[PDB]
């Protein structure tokens, strides 16, 4: 539930 | 029995998966994050501001720090609901990661709008609107089970390059359906450059 962005946080 | 409009997915006798329409309809969050927008009711209770690195998420060092601000915002500043007063002191492990809980408007009344991309929030105190489209910088958002297990908090950025952990409560119907709108419009634009 730990809702994020692509632009501030990157996971890939 | 087929005969309405033939086919399996489409003779109005299958399991629910909607069907009725093309969309899928789901909770009220995404229905509305695609639609106009959804729209509840949560009451601002200040903004704490950090001095901590950015792009982190540490499974305790994020309730540690984010219970501690939190504390002194539902302890010293009344306002939440089961929190205001009950000795609790407790150690505090913590080096470099915070910065200070600022209680310039403890209740302040906003309606929390989510559209596609645009998580405008109305202002219902003096008549107002905070940000008609806050969808483009911030930087952590989240509020279901850890942190707050109640209340929702999403630091949030644009004005300055300080973090500042939002708390809100009492947003009325929220709680995990908020979580996935703010989650939906999340994913909209933010400008997807994809690595």
């Amino acid at each position: 539930h730990i809702i994020e962005n692509p632009q501030y946080f990157s996971d890939a | 029995g087929s005969h309405m409009g033939q086919l399996g997915g489409e003779e109005w006798t299958r399991h629910g998966s909607f069907v009725n329409k093309p969309t899928r309809g789901w909770l009220h969050p995404n229905d509305k994050v695609m639609g106009p927008g959804v729209s509840y009711l949560v009451r601002y209770m200040g903004c704490v501001e950090v001095l901590q690195s950015m792009r982190a998420l540490d499974f305790n060092t994020r309730t540690q720090v984010t219970r501690e601000a939190i504390s002194l915002v539902c302890e010293a500043v009344p306002g939440a609901k089961g929190a205001t007063r009950r000795r609790k002191p407790c150690s505090r492990p913590l080096s470099s990661i915070l910065g200070r809980s600022n209680l310039k408007f403890a209740g302040m009344p906003i309606t929390l709008t989510v559209s596609t991309s645009s998580l405008n929030l109305m202002a219902a105190d003096c008549k107002q609107i905070i940000a008609n489209h806050h969808m483009q910088s911030i930087s952590f958002a989240s509020g279901g089970d850890p942190d707050t297990a109640e209340y929702v908090a999403y630091v949030a950025k644009d004005p300055v390059n300080q973090r500042a952990c939002h708390i809100l409560e009492c947003p009325e119907g929220l709680a995990q359906d908020v979580i996935s709108t703010i989650g939906q419009a999340f994913e909209l634009r933010f400008k997807q450059y994809l690595r």
